[PDB]
């Protein structure tokens, strides 16, 4: 969607693998915020909004 | 209430060392106040930050 | 040290920078002393083809 009607998603309930993420290596920026771009493969979260 | 002055004297021991303990667990402008989370959420540098 | 990258990596030669080449090619120390040179050479890097 548009920036003005940015798409949501919810994540739960799922077991995410950001190892495969982090290595695509397509990603001109990789920004992450209050967390580790590593080191978030072993963490726990009660959700993700996308 | 005799002994009120003891009791008083107990009473601010305990009290300083319950401050103690409870300022323990304040953030003072960290993302948490765990140690073990900031060193499991973030890498060397932000986490010494 | 001397090494070339594209001019959009220049940013990951930093300390305590995240990336791929910063990662696995050439990783600076946190506490770094020293400096980043960095220098266009298209006309004497690029060529036809």
């Amino acid at each position: 969607a548009s920036v003005y009607a940015w798409n949501r998603k919810r994540i739960s309930n799922c077991v995410a693998d950001y190892s495969v993420l982090y290595n695509s290596a397509s990603f001109s920026t990789f920004k992450c915020y209050g967390v580790s771009p590593t080191k978030l493969n072993d963490l726990c979260f009660t959700n993700v909004y996308a | 209430s005799a002994l009120g002055k003891l009791q008083d004297v107990v009473n601010q021991n305990a009290q300083a060392l319950n401050t103690l303990v409870k300022q323990l667990s304040s953030n003072f402008g960290a993302i948490s106040s765990v140690l073990n989370d900031i060193l499991s959420r973030l890498d060397p540098p932000e986490a010494e930050v | 040290d001397s090494f070339v990258i594209r001019g959009d990596e220049v940013r990951q030669i930093a300390p305590g920078q995240t990336g791929k080449i910063a990662d696995y090619n050439y990783k600076l120390p946190d506490d770094f002393t020293g400096c980043v040179i960095a220098w266009n050479s298209n006309n004497l890097d690029s060529k036809v083809g």
